[PDB]
């Protein structure tokens, strides 16, 4: 459950992330694939090399999903219904992988926004990504 | 922990530039802030209510210095991590009762702190190598 | 996130539990302390032997909280606010302990209601206890 | 796994009354039902949509028999779990990529199945002994 303060912090942090969302998401996916190779088993039709256009496109989709989740933070379960069904009913992704991707997103945000990534902002983004992962992993 | 020569060289080169005095305290304070239930083990460190009070705590800074010293001692003995962290594992398991998940959380926070401090110099391969070293320290402590 | 189906299953299962809630909670607390003695550190002022009056009373309190949570499944964060501020703010309980207590409650319910503990009911109760633990481990 | 003589005697006596064909299959079916992401691994087995289809699967029953046979082999070598479960650990990690948390989940489901099948005879000390045995099997498999 999120408070108002960390919700405002997450909104401000993502608003300052802005237009670099596609590159940030592609880098987060690359970091997850490189440091957690077991997650590569969920992408058998992909070209998981560095600088791949397919990985860049998937990162763009992931970033757009995170952006609309930021825009609809108060009502996540029904704003992410399509993604939650694809992740849970079709893909059946282990929530450990969601934790791994959240950690890699945090690492990417830390590496690309030093001034933005304060300890409070870190906590707010951690629990925002935790809420997103819980919504996507829930089966309902 | 098995590392490639490139990963070992990159890890050593990046750890050579790490400011211990600040990085240890940063990692410990961010652990206490992001995962507040960890303050149960550090309730004796004084004021830990707000993030500004957690990050500006001399006891937190000193303990983070000790934690980074232990991490460096482990990094110097990557092939004997289980034997290096025997006393620390006994201390954390028998006297302090710290759950093994907390070590993984602290390692992830340390990796985030390293990324924050080094920016673009913290490439995904360096992050992967540091992830495996952090996992090895956590598994050695959980033993 | 819970569906209507598991909400109905949980409500029926706990209504059938009924008046044995105090004994079931006392047994769940006893099982957890023996199985995972690390959880005993949260109760340093208790008498943690078998048949202890303090343990039986705390089991009664836990069972009453669970019954109230069943009665208020759709507004759990606003129903268990006092307990949320107790465990997260002051006790600072690790959510691993919540997972262990949920598992021990499931074991007690399995051992006391064979006919009631069908595989669907097991999934429903698991998700309900996970929701309760998530509510109690959050900060507002 | 370190156990008292009383704990080992209690574990062995409960195991003798265990119906393997039912217990293994029921534990695997309850795993697949309660934790639906585990069906990614078992997609080959067949229809696994409803709980009635998961529980009424001959492939699930046979695989549960195999799993409980491995559990019995681990019980027969409780002081050599790591060496007993080395081939299975390699099979699950290198070829199947099963996350180690899933072994813990399956062990907990097996404990719940034992409690369900043995009722009041599943005392808290017996559960504690079985929890430790299940943790040892899971740690040996995750190695
Ligand atoms: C944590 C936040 C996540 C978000 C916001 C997210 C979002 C998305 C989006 C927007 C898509 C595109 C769906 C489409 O284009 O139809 C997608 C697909 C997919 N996601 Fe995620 N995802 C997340 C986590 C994960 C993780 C951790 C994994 C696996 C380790 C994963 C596995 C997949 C797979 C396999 C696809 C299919 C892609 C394809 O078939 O091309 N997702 N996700
Ligand atoms: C994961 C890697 C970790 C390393 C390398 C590490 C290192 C150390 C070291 C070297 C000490 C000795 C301090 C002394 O002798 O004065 C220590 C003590 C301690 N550790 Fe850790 N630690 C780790 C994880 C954790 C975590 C995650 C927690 C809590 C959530 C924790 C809780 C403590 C506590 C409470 C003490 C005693 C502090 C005191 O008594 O003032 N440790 N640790
Ligand atoms: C579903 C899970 C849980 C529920 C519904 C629950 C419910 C309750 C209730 C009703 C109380 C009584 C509050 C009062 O008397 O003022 C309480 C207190 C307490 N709880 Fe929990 N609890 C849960 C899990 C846990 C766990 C897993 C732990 C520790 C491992 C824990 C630690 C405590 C402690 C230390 C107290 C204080 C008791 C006292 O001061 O006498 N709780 N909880
Ligand atoms: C203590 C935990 C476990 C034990 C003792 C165990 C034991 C076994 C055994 C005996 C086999 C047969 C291997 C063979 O015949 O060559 C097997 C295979 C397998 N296991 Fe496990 N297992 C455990 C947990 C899990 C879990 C939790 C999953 C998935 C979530 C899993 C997935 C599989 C799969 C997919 C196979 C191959 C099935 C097939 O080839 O048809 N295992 N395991």
């Amino acid at each position: 459950v999120l408070s108002p303060a960390d919700k405002t912090n997450v909104k401000a942090a993502w608003g300052k992330v802005g237009a670099h969302a596609g590159e940030y998401g592609a880098e987060a996916l690359e970091r997850m694939f490189l440091s957690f190779p077991t997650t590569k088993t969920y992408f058998p039709h992909f070209d998981l090399s560095h600088g791949s256009a397919q990985v860049k496109g998937h990162g763009k989709k992931v970033a757009d999903a995170l952006t609309n989740a930021v825009a609809h933070v108060d009502d996540m379960p029904n704003a992410l219904s399509a993604l939650s069904d694809l992740h849970a009913h079709k893909l059946r992704v282990d929530p450990v992988n969601f934790k791994l991707l959240s950690h890699c997103l945090l690492v990417t945000l830390a590496a690309h926004l030093p001034a933005e990534f304060t300890p409070a902002v870190h906590a707010s983004l951690d629990k925002f990504l935790a809420s997103v992962s819980t919504v996507l992993t829930s089966k309902y | 922990v098995h590392l490639t020569p490139e990963e070992k060289s990159a890890v050593t080169a990046l750890w050579g530039k790490v400011n211990v005095d600040e990085v240890g305290g940063e990692a410990l304070g961010r652990l206490l802030v992001v995962y507040p239930w960890t303050q149960r083990f550090f309730e004796s460190f004084g004021d830990l209510s707000t993030p500004d009070a957690v990050m500006g705590n001399p006891k937190v800074k000193a303990h983070g210095k000790k934690v980074l010293g232990a991490f460096s001692d482990g990094l110097a003995h990557l092939d004997n991590l289980k034997g290096t962290f025997a006393t620390l594992s006994e201390l954390h398991c028998d006297k302090l009762h710290v759950d093994p998940e907390n070590f993984r959380l602290l390692g992830n926070v340390l990796v985030c702190v390293l990324a924050h401090h080094f920016g673009k110099e913290f490439t995904p391969p360096v992050q992967a190598a540091y992830q495996k070293v952090v996992a090895g320290v956590a598994n050695a402590l959980a033993h």
